[PDB]
């Protein structure tokens, strides 16, 4: 040990992450005919408890008859899941969501379902992530959407009024305008654009303040007199191959998984 | 023609994070030189960084009783915050930066008779516990107390926060929360002694620290 | 600079020890005919001070007459000087004399002349010293004497009394005896015993207490019926090869250098 | 030992027929150079003492 420290027993990897792959394939028998010493073992020890379980002779399971592995977060979470959804009520009036992994933090003003569930998986997260948001009813809705980092002005979260920010100032931080019309989508890819290393979900207050944070994203509308139809927005998230994850940690207990039950 | 000398007028000066310009200088006075004890007046490794900070300290200790319920949460612990602290020298070291990077090795025991049995969980956890399932806590690095078994358990990890470093004065949230609790009712039979007394060990390792502060708080 | 320090300007060595014999030889002119620059300086600045003084053209000074060098610390204090002197009144008593360079102790309970004024030269001393001692008087006296180490059991110093020691502890130490009638001096010893690096005379109080002394002598008479002469004692001491003296000090200024006055 | 550097004092500069002298002075400062237009703004000879 470089730490100026010194030990008689070793000390090996415990819990390493990435251990075998998702898919039955072969990276004869897994095990048999032969002496199952993996039966026992002295799980308090840390070394002992990596032996290789065995139990009985198997045979190996073979290949799988689908091409990718299910289990590659980056294939799995690179599904867009659910994130939120608002609807505005009257004109000229603006929405803005931060983008918040705290377990604190209960939808819908927070993380729901699975994002909700992933984020806590791991302790630390970092990267740009693939949002895409779905406009459901209205028409000849012009309308604009903006990314706001961390520790920057930023309207009134999780609340629906009028912007409170400088036209020039939106745009500046890059922004995108659309009409319901012509598309009735958006996918846009947000970037790491943070003071921090990384930001998490399982925190304390104070940090669950400020590093629970990758960014706020903000949508303002503009003709939508509501003589018309309501106006209903939907985000959603993918996670980017520029996305990382370190440090795994126990999975939110059932009590704490909560969903934004809708239709 | 013969130059005569004249004092050099400007030069600069300093040691460590400390530097000096003169405009009316002049040179050093310095006399003999460092020597070697032919004969240490002490053989202990001269005080370094790792001598004085990277080295073990006893941070908490509490009582393991057949009270405790299963789960129960023998000890929370901000293990940083506690190093911090005049009762232990590393405080020396980090009295004075403000803010600094580390990984961390955990030594917990206990003394259990073979009367007892019954065990415990030790996890280094970042941040807060959250809502984890107390169940899956074996996911962190952890260590497993068996009274039939071991008293001890060691747990060695590098840093992992959000920020490139903790701030010791006013820090933001714990680095590290190790948690205790029980993972198996703690029983005994009739005349054995009903509990068993516990110690948690910590020292920094790859000890990296940073700006130099006359701050306490 | 190891130390981690660093500068623009020099640092070169102040006041050198040794840097010059003490004997007219050549270790042409030693300046003339040429420009004295040496005639002048800064002598703020340490290096230029160094620059060697030179203000007339001047000679070769060639070759002294006598053989040994007479500023060579070994040999001046070679010359056994002065220690101090005491008086038995009693038969069977004894006396106690400590070997103290404090420039605090006056004498005759102290350092006195020679001695007095040598030990201030520099703050630490280490190594075997040569003592000497002169008889006077009496005759068929029979007498014995030991060294003894700082921070030991020994007679309350500066006193005449009978001894306090049991005759094993005081010969132990290593002692001698002798007979006025057979010699009448004494020649021994004394060694480098302390548990000290070194001593020192210039030091405050406290200090000046415990690590401003080599150690000490006792001197016990026996068969001294004083029908008889009186009975005196002179201790002279004499620096040894193997003592050491490091660091220049400033020499004590006149009005602190005090002799035992007498004949 | 490391020399630092201290400005030059004393000095002379002009053009043509005029001439300073300057005891407390410095360096010139000086920004990017002549450029000479792709495209000329005027195609006549630059006035020169035949020119003119
Ligand atoms: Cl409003
Ligand atoms: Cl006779
Ligand atoms: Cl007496
Ligand atoms: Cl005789």
């Amino acid at each position: 040990d470089d730490s100026g420290g010194f030990s008689t027993t070793v000390s090996t990897e415990q819990n390493v992450p990435d251990p075998q792959v998702g898919i039955t394939t072969m990276r004869m028998d897994v095990s048999g005919v032969q002496a199952p010493v993996g039966a026992i073992t002295t799980i308090e020890d840390p070394v002992l408890a990596k032996k290789v379980p065995e139990t009985f002779p198997e045979l190996k399971p073979g290949e799988s008859r689908h091409t990718s592995d299910h289990m590659s977060i980056y294939k799995f979470m690179g599904r867009s899941h659910f994130l939120c959804t608002f609807t505005f009520n009257s004109n000229n009036k603006e929405y803005t969501f931060p983008i918040t992994l705290s377990s604190t933090s209960n939808p819908p003003h927070g993380l729901p379902s699975t994002l909700r569930w992933f984020f806590n998986l791991f302790q630390l997260y970092r990267g740009p992530l693939d949002l895409t948001i779905i406009i459901t009813g209205a028409t000849d809705v012009d309308g604009m959407a903006w990314f706001t980092p961390v520790g920057l002005a930023v309207d009134t979260p999780w609340v629906e009024k009028e912007s409170a920010l400088q036209i020039d100032y939106k745009t500046a931080l890059g922004a995108v305008r659309f009409n319901t019309r012509r598309t009735g989508n958006i996918q846009i890819r947000l970037p790491w654009y943070s003071y921090l290393y990384a930001v998490s979900g399982a925190l304390d207050g104070l940090g669950d303040k400020t590093d629970s944070t990758f960014g706020l994203v903000s949508i303002q509308i503009a003709n939508y007199n509501h003589s018309d139809e309501y106006l209903s927005f939907s985000c959603y998230l993918s996670v980017t191959e520029q996305s990382e994850f370190y440090f795994p940690r126990a999975p939110l207990n059932s009590n704490a998984m909560l969903s934004t039950e809708s239709m | 023609e013969q130059m005569i000398q004249s004092v050099d007028r400007t030069a600069v000066t300093g040691a460590s994070y400390f530097t000096s310009v003169d405009q009316s200088s002049v040179h050093t006075a310095e006399v003999g030189s460092h020597q070697i004890e032919p004969l240490k007046t002490s053989v202990d490794k001269p005080g370094s960084k790792k001598t004085q900070g990277e080295k073990f300290f006893l941070i908490h200790s509490a009582r393991w009783l057949t009270t405790h319920a299963l789960f129960h949460e023998v000890a929370k612990l901000d293990v940083v915050k506690l190093l911090y602290n005049e009762q232990f020298a590393v405080q020396g070291l980090l009295r004075y930066h403000t803010y600094a990077r580390f990984g961390i090795e955990i030594q917990v025991q206990i003394n259990p008779t073979p009367f007892q049995q019954g065990g415990l969980i030790c996890a280094m956890v970042p941040g807060d516990q959250s809502y984890g399932s107390i169940a899956s806590l074996t996911v962190y690095p952890h260590g497993l107390l068996n009274c039939n078994i071991n008293n001890v358990v060691r747990i060695k990890v590098p840093f992992i926060y959000t920020r490139g470093a903790y701030h010791f004065k006013d820090p933001q949230y714990p680095v590290w929360e190790l948690t205790i609790r029980v993972w198996s009712e703690l029983n005994i039979g009739t005349g054995t002694s009903a509990y068993t007394s516990l110690n948690v060990l910590a020292r920094f390792t790859d000890l990296e620290l940073h700006g130099l502060t006359p701050l306490s708080t």
